[PDB]
RNA sequence: GUUUAUUAAAAACACAGCACUGUGCAAACACGAAAGUGGACGUAUACGGUGUGACGCCUGCCCGGUGCCGGGAGGUUAAU
């Protein structure tokens, strides 16, 4: 639940926590983990390419079955678990053949639930099946944008995509951004919304929270010198400039999508 | 490199003369494309990085002739 | 186990599938000791307003006495089935096998 | 290109024409197949002198065993049993590959690209009419039934 | 908490929080003649940029100028 910490000290006063008492209070499943070394934002060349990244807690990568391409075989949700890589929680499931796999945990997924995947599966939340066998209007998540690809839409916490239309080879999807996108109807989609839908209610309380989540401080452009940023200079809080990114490009409204090869799919764009 | 395999068009340099005649060194690059040519004598596709002029030369001559020049010079494909 | 009354229309091209529909549903009802009372397959009726760019649906009335989980799974089948159009379950608390 | 043709091309050939096609057309569709050759001088000699008439009989041998429809009424109604659900509406399609590998005799006798469909791939457990083209001029109307598995 | 190592430790920077905006993934954006890499083995409850800076009460009018967004009729307009 959403728990507000008592103001027994500053930096603990303003905290709000999401205690999920169903998460596994133990070590995660071992064979499905692999090491995940931090980057710092630095690319192949060693240079910071994306700023404000570094530090934070160690975290191992949980191999999540995004594809859900084990058709027909049922599965029982053995365990719910905390994933440090996602905003949503993961769910270790056990198939009737003896294979354990991490999946994304939908909204209604508690321990022992019976899920599956394939063209003949049911329409219970957690069941993956291509978006032809799925009825239109239903709420899905972990949507694939290409058949067999792996699933890339609506896989954050509390997120879902909605099936609006269905025209022959393709399906129109209202995405979580209000954009209507056409993906071919062979692409898979797990049913139901993603779990941990209250994740957005944490408020982190203090600076060290973001720091150990891995977010280095953000220096305002105005707090710099004219050599450092397009903003800057000024004998005390002078701006007089149009807001831009540190590399000159306009911000605060300037459409920067230029793909021209996926525009055939975007029926209509974000609100 | 941006070098054509038939014609050998590597990139060259020149100036970007402005209306005020300001010379700034620029590069002319060949119209390179990776094209897949059918070889009937070998009955298979050979991919080359050829310019459009390279394609026109291959189409004026034969693909076997151009591959012969490649092989005699020391090219691979 | 309460007495329901189920009127459902179906696409007038799976009208050939209405037999298998009916026996499938009544078998599912009898499996949980549900008792079918009326099974009036009304044939292809002409609609008063066009439902989904389509007049002239195919009606089936069936009066059953079955438990709630049976009737709810039945409603889910009606929903997730593409040919079933405008199902309507209702409570009737009696045994009505007379006419219409 | 000035291209000399070795086959009746749907709109631009007569099996011997020296027609002027677009260079990309001749480069990517005709010459990669055996449908045409460059008509400069040497291939003109070769075709128009050497085998302008021998290639005609080779093309007639090719048009034989093709003009052999003999499978639009093979026996009849090559019927495919796929894992379909109730209410028809078979979940996954029965592809053209499956059609071919069920219709020839037992799969590995023909290719895949002979199968033409006015319905797409498959959406119903029932009666469908598929076309074939073993030659560019083939009125093939094979009939397919779908069975649940 | 940080800062002018070596005359300035501050009311300056950062901050949790807020908002606007871009980004549908081969994401935007950045480094890179390119390959590629970071973003992220993340997927709009995510990520980048910008401004403000807990919290409480609030944030009023102006789109004339500059910018950005949308329009595309018409005027003008390059190579060809
Ligand atoms: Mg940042
Ligand atoms: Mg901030
Ligand atoms: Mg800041
Ligand atoms: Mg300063
Ligand atoms: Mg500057
Ligand atoms: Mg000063
Ligand atoms: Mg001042
Ligand atoms: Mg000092
Ligand atoms: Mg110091
Ligand atoms: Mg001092
Ligand atoms: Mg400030
Ligand atoms: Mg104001
Ligand atoms: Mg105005
Ligand atoms: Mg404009
Ligand atoms: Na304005």
């Amino acid at each position: 639940a959403v728990v507000k910490c008592k103001p027994t000290s500053p930096g603990r006063r303003h905290v709000v926590k999401v205690v999920n008492p169903e998460l596994h209070k133990g070590k995660p499943f071992a064979p499905l983990l692999e090491k995940n070394s931090k980057s710092g934002g630095r690319n192949n060349n060693g240079r910071i390419t994306t700023r404000h990244i570094g530090g934070g807690h160690k975290q191992a990568y949980r191999i999540v079955d995004f594809k859900r391409n084990k058709d027909g075989i049922p599965a029982v949700v053995e365990r719910l678990e905390y994933d440090p890589n996602r905003s949503a929680n993961i769910a270790l499931v056990l198939y009737k053949d003896g294979e354990r796999r991490y999946i994304l945990a939908p909204k209604g997924l508690k321990a022992g639930d019976q899920i599956q995947s394939g063209v003949d599966a049911a329409i219970k939340p957690g069941n993956t099946l291509p978006m032809r066998n799925i009825p239109v209007g239903s709420t899905v998540h972990n949507v694939e944008m290409k058949p067999g690809k792996g699933g890339q839409l609506a896989r954050s916490a509390g997120t879902y995509v909605q099936i609006v239309a269905r025209d022959g080879a393709y399906v129109t999807l209202r995405l979580r951004s209000g954009e209507m996108r056409k993906v071919e109807a062979d692409c898979r989609a797990t049913l139901g919304e993603v779990g941990n839908a209250e994740h957005m209610l944490r408020v982190l309380g203090k600076a060290g929270a973001a720091r150990w989540r891995g977010v280095r401080p953000t220096v305002r452009g105005t707090a710099m010198n004219p050599v450092d940023h397009p903003h800057g200079g000024g004998e005390g809080r002078n701006f007089g400039k149009h807001p831009v990114t540190p590399w000159g490009v306009q911000t605060k409204g300037k459409k920067t999508r230029s793909n021209k090869r996926t525009d055939k799919f975007i029926v209509r764009r974000r609100s | 490199s941006r070098v054509c395999q038939v014609t050998g068009k590597r990139p060259v340099t020149g100036n970007n003369r402005s209306h005020a005649l300001n010379a700034t060194k620029r590069r002319f690059l060949p119209n390179l494309h990776s094209h897949r040519f059918w070889v009937e004598s070998e009955k298979r596709f050979v991919t080359l990085r050829v310019s459009a002029k390279g394609m026109r030369v291959i189409d004026k001559k034969g693909i076997d002739t151009v591959l012969a020049e490649l092989r005699a010079r020391g090219e691979k494909y | 186990m309460r007495h329901y009354e189920i009127v459902f229309m179906v696409h007038p091209d799976q009208s050939e599938q209405v037999p298998g529909m009916i026996e499938r549903y009544t078998a599912a009802i009898t499996g949980a000791e549900g008792k079918i009372h009326r099974l009036e397959d009304w044939g292809r009726r002409q609609l008063a307003y066009p439902i989904n760019k389509l007049h002239k649906a195919h009606y089936v009335l069936m009066n059953v006495e079955a438990p709630q989980e049976v009737i709810d799974e039945l409603e889910t089948t009606f929903r997730f089935n593409d040919a079933v159009i405008r199902s309507m379950v209702m409570r009737t608390k009696h045994a009505v096998t007379e006419a219409s | 290109m000035q291209v000399i043709l070795l086959d009746k091309v749907a709109n631009l050939g007569s099996l011997g024409d020296q027609v002027n096609v677009k260079a990309g057309y001749a480069r990517n569709f005709l010459v990669p197949q055996g449908k045409a050759v460059p008509a400069t001088k040497k291939n003109i000699e070769f075709f128009e002198a050497r085998r302008a008439e021998l290639e005609a009989k080779l093309a007639e041998v090719l048009a034989a065993a093709n003009a052999r429809a003999e499978k639009i009424n093979a026996l009849e109604t090559v019927t495919i049993a796929s894992k379909a659900g109730d209410e028809g509406k078979l979940f996954g399609s029965i592809g053209t590959r499956d059609i071919a590998d069920a219709v020839t005799a037992a799969g590995v006798e023909v290719a895949k690209s002979e199968v033409r469909l006015p319905n797409g791939v498959l959406r119903t457990t029932g009666e469908h009419e598929v076309s074939f083209q073993v030659h560019s001029e083939v009125f093939a109307k094979v009939i397919v039934n779908v069975v649940a598995e």
